């Protein structure tokens, strides 16, 4: 019976490990997508300031 | 007379009538036990392993 368990534990443990990878570059990309969107809205409105 | 009683012993344990119950060699089976028991302790070792795991 602890062979099984091991057989699930490990199957689950495999599962689960690529999980992480996607969803922690996810948020990487769309925090970094954030962060330079934010940064262009500021300088294109400064820029429209300068101009005007 | 140890004679004569030896013979009436052989006598009495082959008339002797037991239930089919398997019963193995008188001088082996220690040995066996002894043998089983380090089974025991390998596998619970290998058991406690499998739960550190």
């Amino acid at each position: 019976k602890k062979r099984q368990r091991m057989i699930e534990v490990q199957d689950e443990l495999l599962r689960l490990e690529p999980q992480l990878k996607q969803l922690q570059t996810k948020y990487d990309e769309l925090k970094e997508r954030k962060s330079s969107l934010r940064n262009a809205a500021y300088f294109l409105s400064n820029l429209k300031q300068l101009y005007q | 007379h140890l004679n004569f009683l030896k013979k009436r012993l052989l006598q009495q344990c082959e008339t002797l009538k037991v239930p089919p119950k398997k019963m193995e060699d008188l001088t082996n089976v220690s040995s066996l036990l002894n043998m089983e028991r380090a089974r025991d302790k390998a596998n619970e070792e290998g058991l406690a392993l499998l739960q550190e795991e």
